[PDB]
Formats: structure tokens, C-alpha cells, sequence
RNA sequence: ACCGAUAGUGAACCAGUACCGUGAGGGAAAGGUGAAAAGCACCCCGGAAGGGGAGUGAAAUAGAACCUGAAACCGUGUGCUUACAAGUAGUCAGAGCCCGUUAAUGGGUGAUGGCGUGCCUUUUGUAGAAUGAACCGGCGAGUUACGAUUUGAUGCAAGGUU
RNA sequence: UAACUUGGGAGUCAGAACAUGGGUGAUAAGGUCCGUGUUCGAAAGGGAAACAGCCCAGACCACCAGCUAAGGUCCCAAAAU
RNA sequence: GACAAUGGUAGGAGAGCGUUCUAAGGGCGUUGAAGCAUGAUCGUAAGGACAUGUGGAGCGCUUAGAAGUGAGAAUGCCGGUG
């Protein structure tokens, strides 16, 4: 009628780069969320995926309130009858920093075709440095 | 150069020569019509205010009074027989915008 | 230009007929005698009959040579069914289909 | 005119037809309701 | 006299036949189980056409707010400063503007800032 | 144990992709010039002659 | 103001006959080439059957399994689409590709996003794991005669009617 | 803005939960039997994650218009990080 | 043209469509009727036309009349086919 709606060809995506060195961990995969899924401009287009490229830098150094770093456990089943398995918080930034950011955000995506493709849109790495560094991100300030 | 215009209950975005479609209008085929009330004014004019501009009125010519395609109004509840399907055709007006 | 040639009333099955059909077509009019001649099915000498009747067509009524002839089309169809009766144990009885099938094979020129 | 008759206005009415379809009200039930005495064919009670 | 059903039922059976076309398997091709889905269909279609009404108003909403995060203010902010000014344009044409004509958009923001 | 449901034509068409045959894998015999199979005498006018 | 081959007699047909029971007895299915046989001489593949031409005819996809020839169902080609995906199989929104209409706010296909647990019976209550239906076609259930009562209409009226 | 009277045709006599006043049971039961309201039955729509009976509200049809109710405004998911 | 009304089971009341036959009137057809097939057509619904293929001899329209007058289901009956 006389609404807008984007296809392929007029996208334009962009790299950002987000330090999480001092950031709460539910705080922070919220803002990146929005990011990935493309609500940040004015051609949403639901059925479309707008989103942005987003790279998370420093994984560990992830900050927790309370007593979480013990007190809350990651559970998982195997298919198998007794097979379950289970890791606190704690430990599972010590041996796999990225796995514990990397899934509290596809947690908040939507679980549909399309919500998939925006969750391989995310890169995180414990270290300080990141080696796609032949694109041009620019770092972002979170709100 | 737009303009935004009420006509119908709705607001319409026009542009010079352009074919809209508003609710039905009691001007003959053929003939010219003027909208009154215009909300907005912008593009490559200078900005104006609100809710109604000073003037500004829009005119257009009237090209056909006719009515849409047919659509099947039907439904019914389950265990319980009572159904019920009707028809509807609404009517509509086009214009087009031949100054802004 | 085509040539066709048909057999009806085959008192083999239509579906068993059709696993060999899917073998010649497509083919040339040489390798299709050949593939037809040194397979071991029940339609075998049945279809052979249908296509070489099929190249007599071709070269008496039409006038083309045979040497650069294709198996264009080639699909079998139903018949008229044979119902039958199969006695069984406790005085049921059963029925037994004997099916049947239309052959039909065209070949061409391409031109 | 034998092609040109009209009856009395007032005085001709078509005639009811229960089970025919659902849209007349008359349908499945056939205006007896449910299960009952008085819903089987053959009548009922004497009013006696 | 005798009345013999003739031709009379073939033709509205065709009829619902026909409106479903392009459905999957059986759908398409039986009677008993095409008139179950062209019911369906009706259904549907009457439930959806009021709700296409609810789910476009919130698409605006949507572009809108991603346009006035811009200018630093939310959508409560500036719905509440375009009453106070006596604006009265309709989501339709604010997600219209934004889009096209981004210098038309702020000339609104600024005179809803000043209603504060 | 009888079926449940019925069969479709998609689910009868789908078991049916490998219920075929191949070809009797055959070559050409330079004495007779006929096809023949491999491994094999030429069942038209010759012999092995391997 | 009766039926027109599932109708009308069980029987339009060589029927109380095939057939089924020791027996008394019970009982079907099966109409249509064309105005006229003028019922395809001869040739070709084949052991035959059946086909491809040529002829007969106004018509042979009217060739005796012979008027018209529907649906289920079984096939042969092609324009879009599909091998990381959780599906009462539709609906609303929507790119890309491919066609061109009873000419109008066109037709076919559907990458992706919303919403959505068939139908009928019977129940306080059914997606129900309560009942019925494999699919398609045909057939298949408030009727007539005579009385009573209450309504509309028409004729005459202290009379009305056989 | 309805009531009463005369005549024609009916259906219904298996009800359920929820709030509340009470018997029975054990100040047990989605128990059972009575009084008084509401909804379902015969009611779609929004909310309570899914959920005839609970809260809001009674669908003549069409629209890519606006304002509210119960409930809500970090992400899934419309609106205050 | 102003105001108000239009969710609905058992059930009550009103208004309409279609099938077959009869009467009167008036029409169509071997320059191709009924039927069958396809289409992007017209009505508030039940439903009504037109064009193009197949078909080879009957059939609509207007006003009344009379009904073996409408099918999705009864472990329904018969036939065909999965």
C-alpha cells in the first residue's frame, strides 16, 4: 500500500567491536542482542534479517553479582537414561570463557530459521585482540 | 515535494502525478476535487507546522468510481450447526494529483 | 516424422513392464535391441517385438533411414483386469488380479 | 389470460419441509428435540 | 412424478474443488476433505484480516523509536511532546517520513522537544 | 500388526527410489560385431576365443 | 401433470434361468455401431494376438469389449521450488523467477516472518487416548386417505349448504 | 420502557465451576445436599506461559486511521534500563 | 435523511434459490441442442450467464399449477478403484 519494506539488495551491514572488560553478563548480552537482530534503524523489516556483524573482545574478565560465580549450575542431558551432566558458572569461565557469553545471548534470539542465521553473526574471544581485522569494525559504546 | 493529506478517516502521503485510492467520493467521473485539510508539507519546500497549514490546499481530477474485487465472508462454529457466509464489495474513488 | 507401434491385451503386469522401459529410454534404436536382447525379465521378448515392429514402420509407410533412429517415447499403460478366486482356510476365499498392460514405444529422426 | 394469473394476495402459502438442510431450522432434530419418548417415530401418550 | 439427482450435484461439488487448489495432496483432489479445508480457510481468513490491523500499527512504532534514539529521546518522550504541541500525525506517516526525508524528521523532534 | 494409516503417494514414491536395475553391463565382441556380455560367448555367430 | 435400465414386475434380457441347499425353499447379473454392413480388398513387422498405412463412410478416438464418456485411481513431458530441517499442512504479510486475461486495485510458483491442536454424533464438559467414515460415483428417511380444532382468503347473510 | 389478559406452536425435567451464608464428612476431596449472585452451558476477542467456569469486555460488513480496559514497558515480545 | 437495533444451541416466525413434470403465451437449434471439459465473469447467500473445445438432436424464457424436489456420515446397500 504505501508502507516500506527492504529486501536484498538495499542492506548494508557493519562490524562493531564491544569490550566486556568490567560488564555485567546479563547487562551486556541484552544490548548486543538488539544489535545482531537489526532494531537499532529504521528499516526493520521483520521478515528480513537487518541486523549487524558484532565482535566481543576480553570473554573473560566476565563480572557476576551475588553468589553466582558457585551457586548457579549449567545443566545438559545426553539422550541417554542417567545422563546428565552439570558445570557452575565459575568454572565454565575458566576453561571455555567464549561458550559462557556465547550462549546467554542465542538465549534472548528467537529459535526460528531466521533467528539462527542472526546468531552466526556473533564472534567472541577471550583475548584482546580479534583476527578479522581485514573488514573495518568500529568500537561501540554500549547504553 | 509531498504533502500529507486527510481524506477518508486515513492520511495519505501524495506526490504530483501519482494514482491513489481514497473511500468513496460524492464527485462525478471526470471531474475535480479539493482537499481542504492538509497536515503536512515538506520535501523540497520550506517545513510548516501543524495540525492545519495556512492554505496549501491540494487539487485533483476524478478518474473512475468502481468498486473492488469480491471477497467471502464466511465462518462457522464446531459441534454446533451454525454457519453463515456472506459477501462484500466496497467501493472506492481514484484520484490524481495534479498540484500540490 | 514418428512411427509408433502398439500392443494391447499384454497379459503381463503394467508395473513389471514398466522397470525395462525405463532402460531404453532415450536410447539409439541399436543399443536399445541390445539392452532389450541380453537382459532376463519376463517383458523382455515382449518389448523387443513392440520396438522392431516399430522400425518396420518407420522404413515401409514413412521413408527415413534407420541408422540414425532414437527411442523417443516409450510408457505401458493399464487393461481390462481378470478377477479371480483364491480358496483359503476356514472357508474364506481371496482374489487374485491378472492384470494387464498397453506397450507403446515411438521412435524418431530428430528433425 | 391463461398466461397471465395471479391468486388473491393473502390467501396461498408454500408448504413446511422438516430434515431438508441446516439453514431452515429444521434439520437434524426435525423439530422434536433430543432423545425421548417423544422423539421416536410413532407418536406419543394418549391425551386420554 | 420422479425426480432424479442429476448434474445438480457435480456442479457444487466442483465448485469447492475448485476453490482449493494448490493444497497438498488430498486436499486438492477429494471433495470430503477439500470442504473441511475451505471452511478452515474462511476462518482463518476472517481472523486475520482484524488482526493485519495490530501487527502493522506495531511496525511503526518499531521504525519510530529506532528514529528518535537518534536524537536522544524515546518514544514516550516525543508521542507525549507532539500532543503538547498539537501535531496530530498518525504512525503511518511518521514511519514515512523518517525513511525517506531524514531532515523533516528532526524539524518535528525539535518542536516536540520545546513542548517539553 | 495391521497399518495404522493409510499410505500416501509421496511416502509410496519415496520407498520406491531404489527399486530399480542396472545395466547388464555389456561390450562389443570384434568378431561378431554384436553386443554381448562380458565374461561370455557372443550368443550370435562365433565363440570366446579368450 | 405414471417409470425410462441401481427406475418400472424378481425378470426390456432366450429368467424363476446361472447359482446355492438331502429337501420344503431361496435367487441374481447382462439394453444403445451406422441412414444403410457399405463389417477395413491389398501392402508391411509378427508363429499368433495386436498394430502402421491404404480404402468404406458425413464422421473409424463410430471397428461388434462398438452413442455421449464424469470422479476415484494408474502414468508420460515440462514452467517455478526443495538435501540443518520439529510441519491439522492453511491463513495474513512478502522478495525472486516465469507467463499474458471474460481486462482489472492481472495469473502461476513461494526464500523468509506472524497466528493456528480436523469433521460429525453424544455430553456439566471432547485436539481427545469417547462413537462413526479406506476413496470416488449412484441410490437412500414427516407421506397420503378420512375426521377434529385454530388461522388467511373468497361467496352469501338470519340465514348458509346440499 | 415495559407489564396483564385471550388464542396458535414449542423446547426443557443428567447441569458445571467460582465467590459467599450453612448442614453432612475429619473446621478432608475437583466430595455431597440447600440459600443468594456471576460466568459457562448457547460467547468469539484481550490477559492468567499452555488451561469451557477466574479478571477485562458482548464480534452486521470493509480500512496499512485514532483513544482506552484488565494487565504491562532489559531481550524473546508492542511500550521507562 | 435523522435516531436506535443487528453474538447465539433446543425452539418459534418471516422472506428467497434450485431440480422434474402439466397449462397458456412467446422464442432458440445440423450456420450445431442437451450433456461433458477449461477460464482471470456477474449477484447479500442458496445460485445465474457468456466465450472456446468435445458432442450429434433436442431445449430454454414469462406467469400460474402439481411434487418419488436438494445428501458427508445410519459397523447404510450396489458398483468401481486404491
Amino acid at each position: 500500500r504505501q508502507t516500506f519494506m527492504a529486501n536484498e539488495s538495499n542492506i548494508e551491514r557493519k562490524w562493531y567491536v564491544i569490550d566486556a572488560e568490567g560488564q555485567t553478563l546479563g547487562r551486556l548480552s541484552s544490548e548486543v542482542a538488539s544489535i545482531l537482530r537489526g532494531k537499532n534503524k529504521v528499516t526493520y523489516t521483520p521478515h528480513v534479517d537487518t541486523g549487524d556483524y558484532v565482535i566481543v573482545i576480553n570473554a573473560s574478565k566476565i563480572e557476576f553479582t551475588g553468589n553466582k560465580e558457585t551457586d548457579k549450575v549449567y545443566y545438559r542431558h545426553s539422550n541417554h537414561p542417567g545422563g546428565i551432566k552439570s558445570i557452575t558458572a565459575g568454572e565454565l569461565r575458566r576453561t571455555n570463557p567464549e561458550r559462557l557469553i556465547e550462549n546467554s545471548i542465542k538465549g534472548m534470539l528467537p529459535s526460528t530459521r531466521l533467528g539462527e542465521k542472526q546468531g552466526k553473526k556473533l564472534f567472541v574471544y577471550g583475548g584482546a585482540e580479534h583476527p578479522h581485522a581485514a573488514q573495518q569494525p568500529e568500537n561501540y559504546e554500549l547504553r | 515535494m509531498f504533502a500529507i493529506i486527510e481524506t477518508g478517516g486515513k492520511q495519505i502521503k501524495v506526490e504530483e502525478g501519482q494514482e491513489i485510492f481514497v473511500e468513496k467520493l460524492d464527485v462525478n467521473e471526470g471531474d475535480t476535487f479539493t482537499f481542504d485539510k492538509v497536515l503536512f508539507v515538506g520535501g523540497d519546500s520550506v517545513k510548516v507546522g501543524a495540525p492545519t497549514v495556512e492554505g496549501a490546499t491540494v487539487t485533483a481530477t476524478v478518474n473512475k468510481q468502481g468498486r473492488g474485487k469480491k471477497i467471502t465472508v464466511f465462518t462457522y462454529k464446531r459441534r454446533k450447526n451454525s454457519k453463515r457466509k456472506k459477501g462484500h464489495r466496497q467501493p472506492y474513488t481514484k484520484l490524481t494529483i495534479d498540484k500540490i | 516424422m514418428e512411427a509408433k507401434a502398439v500392443a494391447r491385451t499384454i497379459r503381463i503386469a503394467p508395473r513389471k513392464v514398466r522397470l525395462v522401459l525405463d532402460l531404453i529410454r532415450g536410447k539409439n534404436a541399436a543399443e536399445a535391441i541390445a539392452i532389450l536382447k541380453l537382459t532376463n525379465k519376463a517383458s523382455s521378448p515382449v518389448i523387443e517385438k513392440v520396438l522392431m515392429s516399430a522400425l518396420a514402420n518407420a522404413e515401409h509407410n514413412y521413408d527415413m533411414n534407420t541408422d540414425e533412429l532414437v527411442v523417443k517415447e516409450a510408457y505401458a499403460n493399464e487393461g481390462p483386469t481378470l478377477k479371480r478366486f483364491r480358496p483359503r482356510a476356514q472357508g474364506r476365499a481371496s482374489a487374485i488380479n491378472k492384470r494387464t498392460s498397453h506397450i507403446t514405444i515411438v521412435v524418431s529422426d530428430a528433425k | 389470460k391463461l398466461h397471465e394469473l395471479k391468486p388473491a394476495e393473502g390467501s396461498r402459502k408454500e408448504r413446511n419441509r422438516v430434515g431438508r438442510g441446516v439453514a431452515t431450522g429444521n434439520g437434524k432434530t426435525s423439530g422434536r428435540g433430543h432423545k425421548g419418548q417423544k422423539a421416536r417415530s410413532g407418536g406419543g401418550v394418549r391425551p386420554g | 412424478p420422479r425426480v432424479k439427482g442429476g448434474t445438480v450435484t457435480r456442479a457444487r461439488r466442483k465448485k469447492t474443488i475448485k476453490l482449493a487448489k494448490g493444497y497438498f495432496g488430498s486436499k486438492h483432489t477429494l471433495y470430503k476433505v477439500a470442504k473441511q479445508q475451505v471452511m478452515k480457510s474462511g476462518q482463518y481468513a476472517f481472523r486475520d484480516r482484524r488482526q493485519r490491523k495490530r501487527d502493522f500499527r506495531k511496525l511503526w512504532i518499531t521504525r519510530i523509536n529506532a528514529a528518535a534514539r537518534q536524537h536522544e529521546m524515546s518514544y514516550s518522550r516525543l508521542m507525549n511532546g507532539l500532543k503538547k504541541a498539537g501535531i496530530d500525525i498518525n504512525r503511518k506517516m511518521l514511519s514515512e517520513i523518517a525513511i525517506s526525508d531524514e531532515k523533516a524528521f528532526a524539524q518535528l523532534v525539535t518542536k516536540a522537544k520545546d513542548a517539553l | 500388526a495391521v497399518p495404522k494409516r493409510r499410505t500416501s503417494k509421496t511416502r509410496k514414491n519415496k520407498r520406491r527410489t531404489h527399486f530399480k536395475i542396472s545395466v547388464p553391463g555389456m561390450t562389443e565382441c570384434p568378431n561378431c560385431g554384436e553386443y554381448k556380455l562380458s565374461h561370455r560367448v557372443c550368443k550370435n555367430c562365433g565363440s570366446y576365443n579368450g
